[PDB]
């Protein structure tokens, strides 16, 4: 995350931390939907142009983890993966169109006042959240420039008008995706860096108090550039894929 | 379900340092 602030004790705890097992090592970030089920990028686990391609058994995840180097006993949890299951239709070749996966935890993690799941957007939420102007927020652990955090970043950016997006990358961009960042003329600066990707990208409903994620980190050029906001899964666009998955029949 | 809720936030009705930047984009 770059231009981000510390994170606030509790105020992510859907927040989950993507790592390799052996040598440890920090992949991505990721998100609780349940208590068995963690929201990712699926470029976080298979992309051939970086010779990555994990199975269950190469990683784990860490939940309610609030510093890198200090492990919270009693607090953080640390949980293997049952399951990967990718985006059939996910397009690594071209622009990372249905950059999503989900992994399924091996035993379930108990909800405390650190660890918590946020909600998916059901159509409505999604219609009127939805919308260039509206602020979301990113979590990560990700880089602080285009290294890394001892605490977790937090950063407030707007939705950006598709026909914008489209017009800031070479990139073919699709529907199920969308973009967030500040104007080169206001002021703040902010984005996702490497690191972040598989991290969510939230929103407070207004009518209910919750927080829904809306998206899921998944690319840009370079960070926090001028002109180049930083691009998202569109969570909502690919709920029927997450509900097959999760609701097998 | 239950999620969306905080428990050191929306379950104190205490809110984030940041969260009324979002609330305030809505207007
Ligand atoms: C895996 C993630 O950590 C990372 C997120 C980067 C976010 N960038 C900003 N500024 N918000 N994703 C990536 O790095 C992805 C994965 C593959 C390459 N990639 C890129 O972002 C490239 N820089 C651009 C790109 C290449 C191929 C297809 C789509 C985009």
């Amino acid at each position: 995350i770059v231009e981000g602030s510390d994170a606030e004790i509790g105020m992510s705890p859907w927040q989950v931390m993507l790592f390799r097992k052996s040598p440890q090592e920090l992949l991505c970030g990721a998100s609780l939907i349940s208590d068995r089920w963690v929201l990712t990028a699926a470029h976080c686990l298979l992309y051939p142009p970086w010779d990555k391609n994990f199975t269950e058994n190469d990683l784990l995840v860490r939940i309610g983890k609030h510093s890198r180097t200090r492990y919270e006993r009693n607090i953080e949890k640390i949980s293997m993966l049952e399951k990967i299951y990718i985006h059939p239709r996910y397009n690594w070749r071209e622009n990372l169109d249905r950059d999503i996966a989900l992994m399924k935890l091996k035993k379930p993690v108990a909800f405390s006042d650190y660890i918590h799941p946020v909600c998916l957007p059901d159509r409505e939420t999604a219609a009127s959240l939805l919308q260039a102007g509206y602020k979301g927020r990113v979590t990560g652990w990700g880089n602080l420039k285009e290294g890394q955090p001892s605490v977790l970043q937090v950063v407030n950016l707007p939705i950006v008008e598709r026909p914008v997006c489209k017009d800031s990358t070479r990139i073919r961009i699709t529907d199920n995706m969308f973009c967030a960042g500040y104007k080169p003329d206001e002021g703040k600066r902010g984005d996702a860096c490497e690191g972040d990707s598989g991290g969510p990208f939230v929103m407070k409903s207004p009518f209910n108090n919750r927080w829904y994620q809306m998206g899921i980190v998944s690319w840009g050029e370079g960070c926090d550039r001028d002109g180049k906001p930083g691009f998202y899964t569109h969570v909502f666009r690919l709920k029927k894929w997450i509900q097959k998955v999760i609701d097998q029949f | 379900a239950d999620c969306g809720l905080r428990p050191l936030f929306e379950k104190k009705s205490l809110e984030d340092k940041t969260e009324r930047e979002l609330l305030e984009s809505y207007i």
